């Protein structure tokens, strides 16, 4: 695993180009996340 | 040490987690190549993941970060998709779940858009799709995502051509 940028605990990937996209985030220590919900699902075919 | 508790669809917690799943679907620039073509999900089950060891591991690190950032963990709830969600819920996140080829280097990646995490359920770029039908847009096969509590602390802002 890589390291966080010095003086930071994560990275935020802010969408430039695509106006409708939300952010993505990266952590570099597994202890910085807890898997709180497991969601089981199907994708739905548009009508 | 993990146990999974089923939430009832009548439970406010089930409903708020479903709304976050459904309301953060978007269209993707790949036209559905990786994740499939859809506007919404059929939620089949939501389970609470309960593991004392892993929770304590998380809260210990969260306090370290908080103390390095004026008592602010900058905690978010974010989605994570991976073929290894079964290992994650039993053993936690670690270096094996790092995306070596990611845009922001070899870390563990999370998304606000549930449909972004959905692109990774069957592997990088959707892999070869579901195991049964080899279809990245399978409407039959059950998929799984994690909705995760994530400590960001002080986060480095990368403006990104996404
Ligand atoms: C490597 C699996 C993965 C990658 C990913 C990403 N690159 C951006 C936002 C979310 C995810 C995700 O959920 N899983
Ligand atoms: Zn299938």
């Amino acid at each position: 695993m890589a390291h966080s940028p010095p003086g930071h605990h994560s990275v935020t990937g802010r969408p430039s180009v695509n106006g409708l996209a939300l952010a993505e985030y990266v952590i570099y220590r597994g202890e910085q996340a807890y898997p709180e919900y497991l969601i089981t699902y199907q994708i739905m075919r548009p009508e | 040490g993990t146990i999974l508790i089923d939430l009832s669809p009548d439970d406010k917690e089930f409903q708020s987690v479903e709304e976050e799943m459904q309301s953060t679907v978007r269209e993707h620039r790949d036209g559905g190549h990786a994740g499939g073509i859809f506007n919404r999900y059929n939620i089949l089950k939501i389970q609470k993941v309960c593991n004392k060891k892993l929770w304590e591991r998380y809260t210990h690190r969260r306090k370290e970060v908080s103390e390095e950032n004026h008592n602010h963990a900058n905690e978010r709830m974010l989605f994570h998709g991976s073929p290894f969600v079964n290992a994650i819920i039993h053993k936690g996140f670690d270096e094996r779940h790092a995306y070596i080829g990611g845009m922001f280097g070899a870390g563990i990646y999370f998304a606000e858009n549930s449909s972004k995490s959905n692109q990774y359920v069957y592997g990088i770029g959707g892999g070869t799709g579901c195991p049964v039908h080899k279809d990245r847009s399978c409407y039959i096969c059950h998929r799984q995502l994690l909705f995760c509590r994530v400590t960001l602390g002080k986060s480095f802002l990368q403006f990104s051509a996404m």
